[PDB]
């Protein structure tokens, strides 16, 4: 106890509670791009720190502009760029399916 | 109230912020607990069913790993006792390449069992002697457990079966595909004359399709682009320069001086004419592509395009040396027409695109070449890096097989046999060293327990069935993974093997770590800063 | 109180307080150091502010690495080092005597005795002890077998039993190989090199040199079967005029001429070496190796590589001497007198690569006067532990050769002085008999600590030893596995003669000075700012 | 070519730690060692200050030496500590105590033998090294004592490589160590005959610029490192980036140092003023260049109006047009030409780098060789002489094994050096008793 193994401030979680929490986390990411699919889909407006505004319907572009830091959610962001870099179309379809 | 006034002697002279532990209670019992905690962290990352683990270092970088040595490097430990185990595991990786988790499980289990022996009346001096004798007795037994042999290390079909087990514990489900790839790359950089060097296998990661579309390229590939207007060559003669592709100047300061009208006008014309002849002289030998390790000039580029010379630039001082080996050419330190001996060859050089990326490919039609490269295609960066670590583990196994050709059964069949035979020897040793010997044999079981725990079955049913079968004389019976009910299986017939040198070093370094910790009696620590 | 009225921020400790502080703090250093004495001593762990680990058992190493802030712990530490750099062994026994010597003198002072009376007792006891030691020493031939015992007795108290068997042969052999006739042993010619690979039992002795750097050009040969060695410190690097100078040309054509001309000073030097190589090495059967203390340009490397001349750059200053006595060449500064008579000889040169770092071996010299010790191990802290134990072994052997005598140890001698000092104390006059009696008990801390650390009783065992040596006049010491009396010379325990003579001189001087201190005062400027 | 950087003591380690920090964030390097830039202009000369290890890693060419682990542990544990070479850290166990004798005779003697081995291992990895860089302070014992010993050992080992240094000059108004003048006088004596040139910087002007001109009524040392680290970058900047004329450190010596003994410069950094003035001052070429000859941008206690400049050098950073730079330079050269050189006209050396230092719109760097530096060295000597007469605190130096004659020896050179600068002015050559009789 007086000498602790790992440095103070280390966060450690595991088990079923950890795994279920990752499943619910990805639902928020798929929510931001859900209603941008279809012949009757909408856009989203995002404003960064400096005030510049970006209006876009491209699914891969929206996920880039979000400042996601959740480690499990970042997987869904990367597959968006994967579909972007190979075929270029289907960036939202690969996200809802995930 | 009153206070306890800091008894005199060494306590009153000690600097503030420092610590001083003494005796068995405050030094050895604490160190064993600290070591025990470290084992439980990576214990779940053992075996084919060992679950992945996710680590974020202090630089916000993301790692998803099964490799035990990788986890410890990015985890940062502060207890001195745990650090000793870490340095032991890192040494085993450098010397062998696989078995970085066998050290932690074995060294952790040894210290836990040595706690009770000290608890019932033995001393630290007698425990160490008992451990060391078993370590010597373990090695003498080990050669008797060899059950297979590597026959020909340039046979593609045979080798793929040798590396499959070394990959089965990393990428369960895709072990067949990855085993075939690494076999092709390693078997065709092989030298006749010996000395398989490991650096001669290159890995290039390209984002895109699934992992099944990755392949092997007999040559080298770079993520660059051509400078001139020439793009592809069909039968290339290559010249390699380590100097900038431009007119040279004196290293000492040198200025141009003019005193008359004619010299002012004739300077610019003279310089251009000299450059034209130098490039034409290069093209006279037949070179098709020029590769340089430095800056290129505009006039050289213009004349290179005129004479149909392909020009590339890359400055690594380590990629260029690798390129020299691949084509057989030799470097040049000055812009001179290359000698026919000094020019390499290549069957095709071209610029291609793969998954939104531009690459330059030096492809041989020769099966052997000098070095080979494996192209990785995945859907995420984290997915590639873990596969990259698997390729390293598979290659390092091939490196060992060249050094030694003997295999031993895996899946817990080796450790069970050692525990059975050490105890039989331990029964015939009178004295107080008989207890430590039996404890050493008892620690070997944790490796069959660790596999069984992660498999989702009861450990005691397997261990009981392994002992009963091994008493009948079966030295090749180990744990079965596919069975949802605990069971055993024959390992030699199932082709599950591991290198003899992997076990020989793993046992040696593990015990050396345990006895090193037990020799400590007191700790003096300086304050952090 | 006479110093506070001038500088109120001053700290002082007057007559009886000053003695109390010194004696109570000197005892503090003894309570922790007494567990190091003898081969049964306990190993400590040390951690600095960075988180490093350094296991040790030495006396001097422990003193400087323990967090202590005390004035009287600074006087002792400075003496222990002064006893270290000269003699090389005997630092732990230094502290034990000084602490025990102050304890005994305090025993009589507390009854109202002036300290100067005891001081005169120490001098009378010191002179008598130095005369007794002069007649106990054993003179021998210093054959190899005797030096083995002296080296073993000093390498056994600082590593485990099995390792001290290996290091003992290497230490004795290395001293003999470099030892000419009466000319004194000159160290700095026993190169200590550490290689972090393989188990620590592979420490060996190489009858030549090892260099921590190798060939830098790619096409240099990695092995040579019969080599000529050229040792020079001349520079083959591009150099410029001391006085300022610049190049003034007129056009492109003249610029090229000035470029080629400026390499002529260096290219002349390179041609001199090649012309010599063709002469002595007429056929392509021998070898040629160039060792330079300065840098070498890439252009110079290319010229040398075309002739198969292995070349190394920027070797250390000491190796400019060791290579001369090993191979047998001449260290020359210029090439204006190059001749075949100045080349050395060596029977094997090859290169070893350890991951990032490379090594080169010079072996099979005809009659080497210099050798190297190669240290191998799996950890950084282990290598340092071996390095310190090697330093003490060389000093112990060298002292046994410079002196013609060796003194039996194991605790036998101090008992002998204790006996002879008792029978002299009735002769002296006054209360100085108390000083002699105090010294006699001080010398008995060595036998007590040895028995105490093995697990025996101090009073019962020491009386057994004094029961002998009083009815049988043989020199009898302590046995560490039975507690019985033991004849020191017959078993093989030995101790240097200069160590004991200097140990008695140093300890008495400090205790004499410390006891005469009136007051401790700190009245000066607080900090140097 | 190849250069090596070496830091010693308290002040040297701090500046060097920041210096490597304000280099990695330009060239695309990261605190793990990879290169993450997309511009090939950064990697052309990346190898001058760096080594490349297998796997794409890059490591600095730096040696950190101190006699106490406290400072080295701070850098090792602090930011960017994982980048440095593991074995390059060399540390003692007892410190120096700021007694110049202790760091020059007793402790530094047994440490250089181990440090000299390290610099050999770094020099073995370069095809052709060109020179060294040293960073040290003149007040601490290790900076002065061990710094003097290191340079003497370096000179004997290496015959003709250049010796560039970055030493801070003590400001006696900030006296600190009661015995400051002893440390400063001896080191300068050795520096005169063993280095090509030294760049002096005082903490006084380091204190004034942030406090008065900018903000932060209480500026701590942490900001002071940033200001000097800005100056570190620039004299050194050209070296790591290409240019139309290859300006190497050797031609800096010949073109900036007319005399081998008067070779002490004071630098200048214009584009940094108040935060509001950073916005509202119209940062154009001539007002930015106007800070070169100002009384505020200087970082030495030497009045220029009472002095005469010898040679000047101007370094420009940013992507401009070529015309306006020369136009204003032509203007400025003749604007205040009254207070200019005595016999060396047209000293201006112009250097332009496309990529500016990261962070700001505009940047330049100025170097000047003054005849007013003697005003600084004179004051040091005057304070030194007043103490030597009383022999105050002398036993702490003489009693360590150094002869008293050295204190009198070093004094003579300081008077000799001052006489040299005084000779080149011809203005300072301009009575109480009543003896004015026949002849
Ligand atoms: N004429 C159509 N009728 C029905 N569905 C359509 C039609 N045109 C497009 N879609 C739908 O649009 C979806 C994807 O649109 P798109 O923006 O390309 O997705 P992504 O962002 O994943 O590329 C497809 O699943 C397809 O079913
Ligand atoms: N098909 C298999 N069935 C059961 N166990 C296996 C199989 N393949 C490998 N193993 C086990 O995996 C272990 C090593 O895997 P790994 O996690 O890499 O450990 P280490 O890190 O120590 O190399 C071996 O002890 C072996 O018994
Ligand atoms: N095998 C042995 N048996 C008995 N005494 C020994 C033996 N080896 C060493 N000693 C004793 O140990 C004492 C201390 O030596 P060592 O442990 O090296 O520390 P130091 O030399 O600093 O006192 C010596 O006086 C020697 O007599
Ligand atoms: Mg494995
Ligand atoms: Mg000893």
């Amino acid at each position: 106890t007086p000498v602790i193994l790992l440095k103070e401030g280390t966060d450690s979680s595991q088990g079923i509670p950890q795994l279920v929490s990752n499943i619910s986390a990805c639902q928020v990411i798929a929510e931001a791009v859900r209603t941008t699919l279809g012949p009757r889909g909408m856009d989203k407006l995002i404003v960064d720190g400096r005030g510049k505004a970006t209006i876009s319907n491209d699914g891969a572009t929206i996920l880039k502009l979000l400042d996601v830091v959740h480690p499990a959610a970042k997987t869904l962001v990367d597959i968006a760029k994967s579909q972007d870099a190979e075929v270029g179309d289907g960036t939202t379809s690969v996200t809802l399916l995930a | 109230a009153l206070h306890v006034p800091k008894a005199p002697g060494f306590a009153q002279m000690l600097k503030e912020g420092a610590k001083h532990f003494s005796g068995l209670e405050e030094a050895v019992y604490r160190n064993i607990q600290a070591c025990k905690e470290l084992a439980q962290t990576t214990r779940t990352a053992y075996g084919p069913n060992g679950m992945n683990k996710m680590v974020i270092n202090h630089l916000e970088k993301l790692f998803v790993t099964n490799d035990a040595a990788t986890i410890l490097r990015e985890l940062e430990v502060q207890h001195p006792a745990a650090k000793m185990i870490v340095m032991a595991s890192h040494m085993q990786e450098q010397e062998v390449g696989d078995g970085t988790n066998f050290v932690l499980v074995f060294a952790g289990a040894l210290l836990e069992l040595a706690e009770e022996l000290l608890r019932i009346g033995l001393s630290v001096s007698e425990v160490i002697e008992g451990y060391e004798i078993a370590c010597r007795k373990a090695h003498e037994i080990l050669p008797n457990l060899v059950c297979c042999s590597a026959k020909n290390l340039r046979d593609i079909d045979e080798v793929s079966s040798l590396l499959r087990t070394s990959i089965m514990s990393k990428q369960y489900g895709n072990e067949v595909f990855l085993a075939k790839l690494i076999a092709q790359a390693c078997v065709s950089i092989f030298p006749d004359s010996g000395h398989f060097n490991v650096d001669n296998i290159r890995v290039c990661k390209i984002l895109g399709s699934g992992i099944s579309s990755s392949s092997v390229l007999h040559g080298m590939v770079f993520k660059k682009e051509t400078e001139g207007d020439v793009t592809s060559v069909k039968d290339a003669k290559i010249a390699v320069y380590s100097c900038p592709f431009d007119g040279m100047i004196t290293e000492t300061k040198g200025t141009v001086l003019i005193k008359t009208a004619e010299e002012l006008m004739n300077f610019s014309k003279g310089e251009e004419n000299l450059m034209d002849a130098q490039v034409k002289a290069i093209a006279d030998t037949g070179a098709n592509v020029v590769v340089t390790g430095g800056k290129v000039a505009d006039m050289a580029l213009h004349y290179a395009n005129k004479y149909n010379i392909m020009l590339v630039r890359l400055n690594s001082k380590w990629d260029l040396r690798r390129l020299c080996k691949t084509v057989g050419a030799t470097a040049l330190p000055r812009l001179t027409p290359p000698v026919l001996e000094e020019m390499g060859h290549c069957d095709s050089v071209y610029l291609s695109e793969v998954g939104d990326t531009q690459v330059v490919v030096f492809k041989h039609e020769k099966e052997d070449g000098a070095i080979s490269t494996i192209v990785l295609r995945g859907s995420t960066d984290n997915l590639m890096d873990d596969i990259e670590r698997a390729v390293d583990d598979g290659v390092n196994t091939f490196k060992v097989l060249t050094r030694d050709k003997r295999l031993v059964p895996g899946g817990g069949a080796t450790e069970i046999e050692l525990a059975k035979q050490i105890t039989s020897y331990g029964e015939t040793c009178p004295g107080l060293e008989q207890y430590a010997i039996k404890k050493f044999a008892e620690a070997f079981e944790a490796i069959p327990r660790a596999l069984a725990e992660n498999s989702g079955v009861k450990a005691n049913e397997v261990i009981s069935k392994l002992y009963a079968v091994h008493q009948e004389g079966n030295k090749n019976v180990g744990l079965d993974i596919e069975a949802e009910v605990p069971a055993v299986k024959d390992m030699l017939e199932a082709g599950i093997l591991d290198t003899y040198l992997g076990k020989y070093w793993a046992i040696k370094l593990a015990t050396n770590a345990a006895v090193t910790v037990l020799r400590v009696d007191q700790i003096i620590m300086a304050k952090p800063a | 109180a006479a110093v506070k009225t001038l500088n109120p921020k001053a700290e002082v400790a007057r007559a009886q307080a000053a003695l109390a502080v010194n004696i109570s703090a000197a005892r503090g250093l003894q309570d922790v150091l007494r567990t190091n004495l003898g081969p049964k001593g306990t190993m400590k762990m040390l951690v600095s502010g960075a988180g490093d680990i350094k296991l040790t058992k030495d006396g001097n190493v422990l003193l400087h690495e323990m967090q202590i802030q005390h004035p009287t712990a600074s006087l002792i530490a400075k003496v222990a080092t002064a006893q270290d750099d000269i003699t090389g062994d005997g630092t732990t026994s230094n502290v034990l005597i000084i602490g025990e010597l102050l304890k005994q003198a305090d025993l009589y002072i507390s009854e109202g005795l002036h300290p100067r009376i005891i001081t005169e007792g120490f001098e009378a006891a010191k002179e008598k002890a130095l005369q007794f030691l002069e007649e106990v020493k054993v003179s021998r031939e210093m054959d190899r077998e005797t030096l083995i015992d002296v080296a073993r007795t000093s390498l056994r108290t600082k590593v485990h039993a099995e390792l001290a068997d290996v290091l003992t042969e290497a230490v004795v052999d290395s001293i003999l190989a470099i030892k000419k006739q009466d000319e004194p042993i000159d160290l700095f010619m026993i190169e200590i090199m550490e290689m972090k690979h393989k188990s620590e039992t592979d420490t060996s002795l190489i009858r030549g040199l090892v260099l921590d750097h190798g060939a830098r050009h790619p096409d240099m040969k990695k092995r040579v079967e019969d080599a000529y060695i050229l040792t020079c410190n001349v520079s083959l690097e591009y150099e410029k005029t001391e006085v300022n100078s610049g190049f003034f040309y007129k056009s492109a054509e003249e610029r090229e001429k000035l470029v080629k001309a400026e390499r002529k000073f260096i290219e002349d030097r390179v041609k001199k070496i090649i012309e010599l190589k063709r002469k002595v090495c007429g056929d392509s059967d021998k070898g040629f190796v160039v060792i330079n203390q300065k840098g070498i340009d890439p252009f110079s490397l290319d010229a040398l590589s075309k002739e198969g001349i292995v070349a190394l750059r920027r070797a250390k200053r000491r190796n400019m001497e060791r290579l001369t006595l090993a191979c047998g060449g001449v260290a020359l500064n210029s090439f204006d007198d190059l001749s075949p008579d100045c080349l050395g000889h060596a029977g094997l040169v090859y290169e070893y690569t350890l991951g990032e770092e490379k090594f080169t071996f010079i072996e099979k010299c005809n009659n080497p006067r210099s050798v190297t010790l190669l240290i191998k191990g799996p950890n950084k802290h282990t290598l340092t532990q071996i390095k310190d134990a090697v330093r003490d072994g060389l000093r112990a052997v060298k002292n046994a050769i410079d002196d013609g005598c060796v003194v039996p140890g194991a605790g036998a001698v101090e008992v002998a002085m204790a006996e002879a000092l008792i029978k002299h104390k009735p002769s002296v006059k006054g209360r100085a008999q108390l000083g002699v009696q105090a010294f006699a008990d001080a010398l008995l801390i060595i036998p007590k600590v040895l028995a105490q650390n093995s697990g025996f009783d101090l009073q019962e065992t020491l009386v057994k030893i004094q029961a002998e040596h009083s009815e049988s006049g043989q020199l009898v010491g302590v046995d560490l596995n039975t507690g019985e009396p033991m004849v020191a010379a017959e078993v093989g325990v030995w101790d240097n003669y200069c160590v004991k003579k200097q140990l008695l001189h140093s300890c008495t001087v400090i205790a004499t000075n410390i006891l005469l201190v009136d007051e401790i005062m700190r009245a000066g400027m607080s900090f140097l700012k | 070519r190849e250069i090596v950087h070496i830091q010693a003591g308290q002040c040297g380690n701090q500046i060097g730690a920041k210096f490597w920090e304000v280099i990695s964030d330009e060239h695309g390097i990261d605190p793990t060692g990879t290169y993450h830039g997309d511009s090939d202009l950064q990697l052309d000369r990346i190898s001058v200050y760096y080594n490349e290890a297998t796997g794409g890693k890059y490591v600095p060419r730096a040696i950190l030496v101190d006699l106490e682990p406290g400072t080295m542990d701070s850098v090792r544990s602090g930011p960017f500590g994982q980048i440095f070479r593991p074995d390059n850290f060399v540390f003692g166990q007892s410190g120096a105590g700021n007694n110049w004798a202790k760091g020059h005779y007793t402790e530094g003697a047994e440490l250089v033998d181990s440090v000299l081995d390290v610099v050999r291992k770094e020099a073995e990895s370069c095809d052709c090294l060109q020179g060294f860089q040293l960073t040290h302070s003149l007040g601490g014992g290790t900076g002065s004592g061990m710094g003097t010993l290191l340079i003497s050992k370096i000179r004997e080992e290496y015959p003709d490589r250049i010796m560039n240094t970055f030493s801070v000059v003590p400001s006696p108004k900030v006296s600190d160590t009661v015995v400051e003048p002893y440390n400063a006088t001896l080191s300068v004596h050795q520096l005169v005959e063993n280095t090509d040139e030294t760049y002096c910087i005082d903490n006084e002007a380091l204190y004034d610029i942030c406090f008065r001109t900018l903000k932060l009524t209480t500026p701590t040392y942490g900001d002071l490192n940033h200001l000097v680290s800005a100056t570190m970058s620039g004299v050194t900047t050209c070296l790591r980036f290409p240019g139309q004329l290859n300006a190497d450190l050797r031609k800096l010596a010949v073109n900036m140092v007319p005399f081998p003994r008067l070779h002490f410069f004071m630098p200048g950094f214009a584009p940094l003023t108040s935060r509001g003035s950073q916005q509202y001052r119209a940062l154009t070429v001539p007002e930015l260049t106007q800070q070169v000859f100002d009384a505020k941008n200087m970082m030495a206690a030497c009045d220029p109006r009472h002095g005469r400049y010898l040679t000047v050098a101007a370094v420009f950073r940013g992507r401009m047009s070529m015309k306006e730079v020369d136009e204003q330079m032509l203007n400025v050269q003749n604007k205040n030409s009254s207070y200019f050189v005595e016999w060396i006209p047209n000293n201006v050396k112009t250097a332009v780098c496309d990529i500016p230092p990261r962070g700001l719109k505009m940047a330049v760097t100025f170097i000047g060789n003054s005849t007013a530096i003697q005003e600084l060295f004179k004051r040091i000597s005057e304070q030194f002489t007043a103490m030597f007469r009383r022999k105050a605190f002398l036993h702490w130096y003489t009693g360590e094994g150094m002869d008293e004659m050295e204190f009198t020896e070093a004094e003579s050179n300081m008077n000799d050096l001052v006489s040299e600068y005084q000779q080149y002015q011809d203005a300072t050559a301009e009575f109480g008793e009543e003896a004015e009789e026949e002849a």
